[PDB]
């Protein structure tokens, strides 16, 4: 596309979310989510082929829906109350309908089955936005009703989704998938603190974008799709490995990689409120993910998976790639644990 | 005014199990995601009526742009379906399950 | 807001039509426009959570004018209790209700 | 009295239809060198009842492929739109005072296309499908355009009342301050009632007969009768926005009087550019509307939103 | 009322020689008339079968094009306010990213019907 | 400076419909900036009288408010009238 | 005409229980026609005007669209009609038989809360400025121009990007 | 929870203003000139109080200020009067414009004569 | 000739003037001698409602002047 239509199409990504974020009225709330769905239609399917066009037709019935089901929302609410904003006193049927679309919208798990072949169906480049940038319209609207939600949904949803993500990771070998389970089930942290710490799920959303931002970078650097493609990074950017595998153990939770502190936090503040049974099922149930990302490590860093020819080709030639952001965000994402009370508050 | 909003609501709910319970084309499944713009748009329109709200009535007209866009670019979307199988059918997007 | 970028730069985007005593084009007020500004007034500074409690005077007044629950109730009971007399033959209406007033003016 | 005044606007206008289609028979006639009907009645007069009530002893059509409920709404519709279209129309007082009349007739005109769709559709037939698809695209073409050109007239009016455009023009017809919106406007009436040379739906040369090709006998006289309503309302519609008429409060008779004469010369227009031009190709017509048309009516759009700015001329609401 | 009882007289109109039409006639069926039309040959196919649009792209411009006269359609009441400056200039910016939006689209091959 | 004329000649011979549509255009945003009446307009809608002018209470600092509306003081129309 | 407002939205109800079950979209086109018709109706008896007759004529261009497209690219041999089907058909008449019964129901036990049949009428118009002279929804509606500014932007920009949006998701 | 106070029927009685709208409009802008401060303080009262039980006697003085501005006119300038809003009743807008020249010889007869 | 257009044109005009000229008179026989009153707004919609409380015999077209007080 011509640099008219990059112009216009990307500030209108941007535009959205920001719309969102800075709207007290709830229809201008709706609109950036409105943005954010349309703009995105013609970065999704941008290579025009059988796969993509599916992948943003999804999409499209997916997030549209969703739309018509928040305004439901917002319009009840202004009869109810004569008001462009969410009481105290507003229905609590209105806000429940409220909840399930914007998870639908998140991709929640179990409104979460769009998600994972969405991702697959896009490049990499718009699943990195799809799976981080598009996240922040409908949780900056979550945050601002937390003292509304219903916390029985809210928990519900969470447990789902860290069950879902954990046990849909399990089963890919295509890493575009195993990105959008990881994201499901990280989503599922966010929600499951938000009624209780708002700014908790923010934290879990900062480290979760600095994390699956360079991941990403990292699976563009060469382009590969699936786990034996990310095998053969030990002969293509051997420097790479160092990186990645400790990403990869960070996006896992453990210990002591920046990754443990959200879930560590979370736990320890839904604790404080007396959520004992959800919070050790959920620590319980994180493991899992650290299988699938331990097996990744196994086919990339810790093992050499055998190589073809072609690849002496690869070598000979120079990359430009990656940039400055990829170090930055690696570094950050692993290494700052250390500077955990300045992070939480 | 309490009639009228009961069946209004009810209209969006059909439309909304209309949405969510596909059938061959999916340009019948755009057609309700109208069904739900155009119940929204009447309730909100009687809502502002009814209590004298003069400053909503812009309102109304918001969602009427921003539910065409929708419609133009799920419109532009059904034109890429077609492209490829020949039909609107949904039966045929499912290459992504693997 | 999540980004209070409208009230860090003094302007107002949206803020200004959030309610119904909301300024209105040619000084028309809204339906329900005293109750809600009481409403609004009550619960200004004391946050949410005390408004819910402190302020159920001016909301439950506020409720009932915007959507007029009781008022229909009220007027429900009276024509049908009316009704009542009639079919038994208690009760005839006078005539500024069957159609026959002296108008004003 | 009410009704009385329904017979006295229904019954008028259907006479002055009929010969509306002798009229266009004899002007298209001599225009060719020869005489039209003058056998049927001294000079033709009968002509038209003659082909009315043949049409409706005519076998009606009922096609093994066609889907009836809409073929038969279709005509209906037609000739309900085009009757309806009249009720609000002020010579100089209407039938019906609607505040926003202007959009009552823009309203009431584009879902009369819907009987050219339904019926084309419901024929079942290839020709009848071209038919239908280029209502579709001569809308397309038309609408935008038309409505753009109403707003920039009605901003010298005040208001969408059809009756305050015989106040406006009490001075002075709103053709002159506007000629190039009355030359825009006039071409778009030729596509919206389907006259040529954008008679594209029907086009006889090209498609058989176009969206009414299955149609036989008196369903296919109402849309008839519908078509040539609609050309003298237009020219009506024309009458009174651009050329408005002689009004006294004391002689509403020569408000009517004066009316006619120019709804009857416009629809002569419209019968003398039959005779005169070739037709256009339906691709051609979208392009003339979309690259000459709306580019003139954008810019004349903001000239006359600036316009009662900087001369202080702005209408009053009332 | 009035407006009701006009249209109801006019579908009446309508509905009365419509019925006129059909029992009036005398009616002769068989297969050999009711078929299709089509130039005096039998039909290769159903007309029902997919019939390729090649304009559009500006079809779905129209409905954009459409809803942005339901933005300028308010204006008669609009010319009406003190802010009159406010008014003028949100007047002029939306009918010239209209025509912005048509300029790119009439130099992208957009108006042009796809062969 | 030299080309341009070469091209707009050009184009007002062969596209008068845009020569046209960005004259008019432009020209509509130029008049108001120069005209001397574009002031009038706010006026002469803030002078149309829809709502009941509501009198105030007239405490006894008010010596610029008419107490009759025959008086010579308050806001005036005569700059309407011989407009 | 106590029933007036009543009839009408439950003609809009069924409008959009045809427009559900999902027939051929030329059908579903002619529902929205008509069920914009009667919402149209709705907004005008409430004390709407601008707002009804806009309704009315965005959704008359949006199926023409539509129209164009069905023949184009959801057509089908056998297009399926209301009562083309008998499971279609039972559930058209079957939903019809549910509203008769929803609104008995719950109108025996409230009777006034959300179906108030013995006062349908008596609660369409609550208040009115008998005396006003500017209450047409087109001054509300025409504020985009001076008080909410910031709608007519947003809507303005959705529509500008749109043109980009889609003739980048069509393009070859 | 309260019993609304509302005046009794005989609380509400006066003497009604029983002219047409013509008759108002034509004596229209007379009246706004001379009734003037018996009205201009019904609106205080109005707006102020937010009541009408408030101002039951503000606005019987308003009747009473328009019945004698219309008995003036019945004892002075009957048929100047009659001629001019005869003539503004005719109108379907009632528009001024269509009577300047009935207006005229009305305004000539208040100003001479009251 | 070409004047032998003008009986059918004769005609159609006859027939275009019955509508207006018909309209007028009718509202006229149907008004009390005057003009079908318009209410565009709620205020006169309002002064033809008290016309009509006030003039006796529940129609608002039946004018009350001095005559009446
Ligand atoms: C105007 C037309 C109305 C009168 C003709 C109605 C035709 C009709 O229904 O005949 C009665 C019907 C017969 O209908 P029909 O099929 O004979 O209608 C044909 C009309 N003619 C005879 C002129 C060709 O009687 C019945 O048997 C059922 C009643
Ligand atoms: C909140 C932000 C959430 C992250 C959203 C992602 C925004 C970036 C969108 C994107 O396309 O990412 C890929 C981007 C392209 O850059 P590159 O890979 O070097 O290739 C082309 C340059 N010649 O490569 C990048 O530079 C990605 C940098 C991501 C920055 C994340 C900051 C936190
Ligand atoms: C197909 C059937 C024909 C369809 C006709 C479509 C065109 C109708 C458009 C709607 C008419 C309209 O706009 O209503 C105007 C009018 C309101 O009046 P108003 O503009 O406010 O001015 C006077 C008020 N003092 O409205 C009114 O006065 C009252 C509402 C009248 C609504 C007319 C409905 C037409 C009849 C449809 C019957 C169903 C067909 C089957
Ligand atoms: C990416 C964000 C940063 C850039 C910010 C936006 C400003 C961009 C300024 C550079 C603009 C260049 O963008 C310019 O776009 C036009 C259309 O508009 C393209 O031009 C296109 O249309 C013209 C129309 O005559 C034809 O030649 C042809 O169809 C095609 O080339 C140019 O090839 C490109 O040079
Ligand atoms: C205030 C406004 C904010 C503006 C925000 C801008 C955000 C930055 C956007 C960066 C977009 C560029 O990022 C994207 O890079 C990828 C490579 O990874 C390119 O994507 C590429 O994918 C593969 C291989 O990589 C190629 O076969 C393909 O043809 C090409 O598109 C895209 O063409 C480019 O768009
Ligand atoms: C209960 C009365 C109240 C009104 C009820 C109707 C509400 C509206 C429902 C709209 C959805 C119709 O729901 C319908 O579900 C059926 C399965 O049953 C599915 O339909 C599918 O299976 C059925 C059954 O063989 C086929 O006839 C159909 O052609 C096929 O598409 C579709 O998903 C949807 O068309
Ligand atoms: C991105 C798209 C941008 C393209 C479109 C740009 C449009 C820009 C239009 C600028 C024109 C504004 O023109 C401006 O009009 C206003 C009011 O109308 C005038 O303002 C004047 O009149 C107003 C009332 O009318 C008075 O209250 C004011 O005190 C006086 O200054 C300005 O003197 C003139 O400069
Ligand atoms: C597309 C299909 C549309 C069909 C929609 C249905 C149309 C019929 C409307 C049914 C609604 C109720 O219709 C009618 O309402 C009135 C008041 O409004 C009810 O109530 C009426 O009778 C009761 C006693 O029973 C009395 O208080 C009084 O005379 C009146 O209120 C009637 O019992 C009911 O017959
Ligand atoms: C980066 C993306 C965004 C860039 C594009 C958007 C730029 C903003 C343009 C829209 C500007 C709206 O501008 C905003 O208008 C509103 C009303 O319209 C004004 O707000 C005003 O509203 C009403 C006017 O009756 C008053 O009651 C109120 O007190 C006053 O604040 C704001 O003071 C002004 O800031």
């Amino acid at each position: 596309m011509n640099p008219i239509t990059l112009a216009i199409i990307y500030f209108t990504i941007f535009l959205g979310p920001v719309i969102t974020m800075s709207s007290t009225n709830l229809m201008l709330m709706w609109v950036g989510l409105e943005f954010s769905l349309l703009a995105i239609i013609p970065m999704l399917i941008n290579k025009k082929n059988p796969r993509s066009t599916e992948a943003a037709t999804k999409y499209f019935v997916t997030q549209a829906t969703a739309s018509m089901i928040i305004l439901l929302a917002i319009v009840l609410n202004y009869k109810q109350l004569g008001t462009w904003m969410f009481q105290q006193q507003t229905n609590g049927l209105i806000l429940n309908m409220t909840l399930m679309a914007l998870s639908m919208k998140l991709g929640l798990a179990p409104f979460h089955f769009w998600l994972p072949e969405v991702t697959q169906g896009i490049p990499l480049h718009m699943g990195l936005i799809l799976l981080t940038w598009q996240k922040i319209a409908p949780l900056s609207i979550l945050i601002q009703i937390y003292p509304l939600l219903n916390s029985t949904i809210i928990l519900m949803l969470a447990i789902t989704s860290i069950f879902m993500g954990a046990w849909g990771g399990l089963n890919q070998t295509q890493m575009r998938k195993i990105m959008a389970y990881s994201s499901i089930a990280h989503m599922g942290w966010m929600l499951a603190i938000l009624p209780y710490n708002p700014s908790l799920t923010l934290l879990n959303l900062m480290i979760y974008i600095i994390l699956t931002a360079p991941m990403f970078m990292a699976l563009m650097l060469n382009n590969s799709m699936t786990i034996n493609s990310i095998s053969l990074l030990w002969n293509k950017t051997p420097a790479m490995l160092t990186m990645i595998s400790l990403m990869l153990l960070s996006l896992g939770g453990l210990p002591p990689l920046t990754g443990f502190l959200p879930k560590w936090i979370i736990i320890t503040e839904l604790m404080k409120n007396n959520c004992l049974i959800m919070a050790t099922l959920m620590a319980m149930m994180a493991l899992l993910n650290l299988f699938f990302y331990t097996r990744l490590i196994y086919s990339t860093s810790l093992t050499m998976f055998p190589t073809n020819n072609n690849s002496k080709m690869m070598t000979h030639q120079t990359k430009t790639k990656p940039n400055l952001m990829f170090s930055t965000l690696a570094i950050m994402s692993t290494m700052t644990l250390p500077l955990a009370p300045q992070l939480i508050t | 005014m309490p009639s009228t909003f009961f069946n209004l609501t009810m209209a969006f709910s059909l439309s909304l199990l209309g949405t969510l319970m596909f059938r061959s084309h999916l340009m019948s499944t755009l057609l309700c995601l109208e069904g739900m713009v155009l119940s929204l748009f009447i309730m909100t329109s009687v809502t502002s009526l009814n209590s004298n709200s003069m400053s909503s009535m812009p309102i109304p007209i918001t969602i009427l742009v921003f539910a065409a866009c929708e419609a133009a670019v799920g419109l532009a979307l059904l034109v890429k379906v077609s492209n490829t199988y020949g039909t609107d059918y949904v039966q045929n997007l499912n290459l992504l399950q693997c | 807001p999540f980004l209070d970028i409208q009230k860090k730069l003094g302007i107002s985007l949206d803020r200004h039509f959030m309610f119904l005593s909301a300024e209105q084009p040619y000084k028309n007020a809204a339906r329900c426009h005293a109750f809600e500004k009481e409403w609004i007034e009550c619960a200004h500074g004391i946050g949410g959570t005390r408004a819910k409690k402190e302020c159920k005077i001016e909301f439950d007044d506020f409720e009932e004018c915007l959507l007029r629950y009781k008022t229909m109730r009220r007027m429900h009971d009276i024509k049908k209790q009316r009704e009542k007399l009639m079919k038994e033959g208690k009760y005839t209406p006078p005539p500024h209700h069957s159609g026959r007033e002296e108008p004003r003016p | 009295m009410f009704f009385i005044n329904i017979l006295t606007l229904l019954v008028p206008i259907l006479i002055a239809m009929a010969f509306l289609t002798l009229v266009e028979r004899k002007i298209l006639g001599y225009m060719q060198l020869r005489k039209g009907p003058n056998i049927v009645g001294p000079y033709g007069i009968l002509q038209p009842f003659a082909d009315a009530m043949k049409l409706f002893m005519k076998e009606p059509m009922r096609p093994l492929t066609t889907s009836m409920s809409l073929f038969i709404i279709a005509p209906t519709l037609s000739l309900t739109l085009a009757l309806s279209l009249w009720v609000p129309l002020p010579m100089p007082h209407p039938l019906i005072n609607l505040n926003l009349g202007i959009l009552f007739i823009l309203a009431t005109s584009s879902l009369s296309v819907y009987s050219i769709l339904w019926s084309g559709w419901a024929s079942n037939s290839k020709y009848s499908l071209f038919g239908a698809l280029r209502a579709v695209a001569q809308t397309i073409s038309y609408e935008v355009t038309m409505a753009i050109i109403l707003l920039s007239v009605l901003l010298m009016n005040g208001s969408y009342s059809l009756q305050t455009l015989i106040t406006t023009q009490e001075h002075m017809w709103l053709l002159l301050p506007a000629w190039p919106m009355a030359m825009m406007w006039f071409i778009s009436t030729l596509a919206e009632t389907n006259r040529a040379p954008f008679d594209l739906t029907e086009g006889e040369s090209e498609l058989v007969s176009g969206f009414n090709v299955e149609y036989a006998a008196g369903p296919f006289a109402l849309f008839f009768m519908a078509e040539y309503t609609n050309i003298i309302l237009m020219n009506a519609l024309t009458t009174i926005i651009f050329l408005g008429p002689l009004y006294y409060i004391n002689l509403p008779e020569l408000y009517s009087t004066n009316f006619m004469m120019e709804a009857l010369l416009l629809s002569s227009t419209f019968l003398w550019i039959r005779a005169s031009y070739p037709r256009f190709r339906y691709d051609q017509l979208m392009h003339l509307l979309w690259k000459n048309f709306l580019p003139l009516t954008l810019a004349l759009c903001m000239w006359h939103i600036s316009l009662p700015i900087f001369t202080a001329g702005v209408p009053p609401y009332m | 009322m009035n407006l009701y009882t006009v249209i109801f007289i006019n579908i009446l109109l309508s509905l009365t020689l419509i019925l006129v039409a059909f029992w009036l006639p005398q009616m002769n069926l068989y297969s050999e008339k009711a078929n299709p039309y089509e130039c005096g040959f039998d039909p290769t196919s159903s007309a029902r079968l997919p019939f390729s649009m090649k304009f559009f792209l500006v079809a779905i411009t129209f409905l954009l094009f459409d809803l942005e006269i339901a933005l300028l359609l308010p204006l008669p009441w609009a010319i009406q306010t003190i802010k009159t400056s406010t008014m003028m200039i949100m007047a002029f910016i939306l009918v010239t990213i209209l025509s912005l939006g048509l300029a790119y689209e009439w130099t992208q091959k957009g108006l042009e019907w796809t062969e | 400076a030299g080309r341009i004329s070469a091209f707009l000649k050009n184009a007002w011979a062969k596209e008068p419909v845009l020569v046209v549509s960005f004259s008019v255009w432009g020209l509509a945003i130029i008049m108001p900036m120069i005209s001397p009446y574009t002031k009038y307009a706010s006026m002469i809608n803030k002078a149309t009288p829809y709502n009941y002018p509501v009198p105030v209470r007239d405490d006894g600092n008010m010596p610029d408010v008419p107490s009759h509306p025959q008086d010579p003081l308050g806001p005036s129309l005569d700059w309407l009238k011989n407009l | 005409m106590n029933n007036y407002i009543f009839v009408l939205s439950s003609l809009f109800l069924v409008g959009c229980l045809g427009l559900a079950l999902k027939p051929s979209p030329i059908y579903g086109g002619l529902g929205l026609i008509v069920s914009g018709f009667v919402g149209c109706l709705m907004v005008l008896g409430f004390g709407g005007s601008f707002l009804g007759l806009m309704v009315f004529l965005i959704y008359l261009g949006g199926m023409l669209v539509v129209f164009g497209y069905t023949t184009a690219m959801a057509t089908e041999e056998y297009p399926e009609t209301w009562g083309s089907n008998w499971l279609i058909l039972g559930f058209l008449v079957l939903g019809v038989i549910m509203e008769v019964f929803l609104i008995c129901v719950l109108n025996y036990y409230d009777e006034v809360g959300v179906i108030n049949l013995d006062g349908l009428g008596d609660w369409l118009m609550y208040e009115v400025d008998d005396v006003g002279v500017m209450l047409e929804g087109g001054i509300g509606v025409a504020a985009m121009y001076s008080c909410a500014t910031w709608m007519m932007v947003v809507a303005g920009w959705s529509l500008f990007a749109g043109i980009f949006i889609i003739i980048e998701i069509t393009r070859d | 929870p309260g019993i609304v106070e509302l005046p009794t029927l005989e609380e509400l009685k006066v003497e009604e203003v029983k002219v047409s709208s013509a008759v108002l409009k034509a004596a229209a802008h007379h009246y706004g000139a001379q009734c003037d401060k018996t009205n201009k303080e019904f609106m205080l009262c109005r707006w102020e109080e937010k009541d009408p039980r408030r101002c039951l006697k503000e606005g019987k003085l308003v009747n009473g200020c328009a019945l004698n501005f219309f008995r003036q006119i019945k004892s002075h300038c009957a048929e100047p009067f009659t001629e001019y809003w005869t003539c503004l009743d005719y109108s379907n807008m009632q528009l001024f414009r269509h009577c300047r020249q009935q207006q005229a010889k009305f305004d000539q007869c208040v100003l001479d004569k009251l | 000739m070409w004047f032998e257009i003008l009986p059918g044109l004769a005609i159609m005009g006859v027939c275009l003037v019955i509508p207006g000229v018909s309209t007028a008179y009718i509202h006229k026989f149907t008004n009390g001698g005057k003009e079908k009153r318009v209410a565009r707004v709620q205020y006169q919609w309002y002064l033809m409602e008290r016309d009509r409380r006030i003039s006796g015999v529940n129609r608002y077209y039946v004018s009350k002047g001095l005559e009446n007080i």
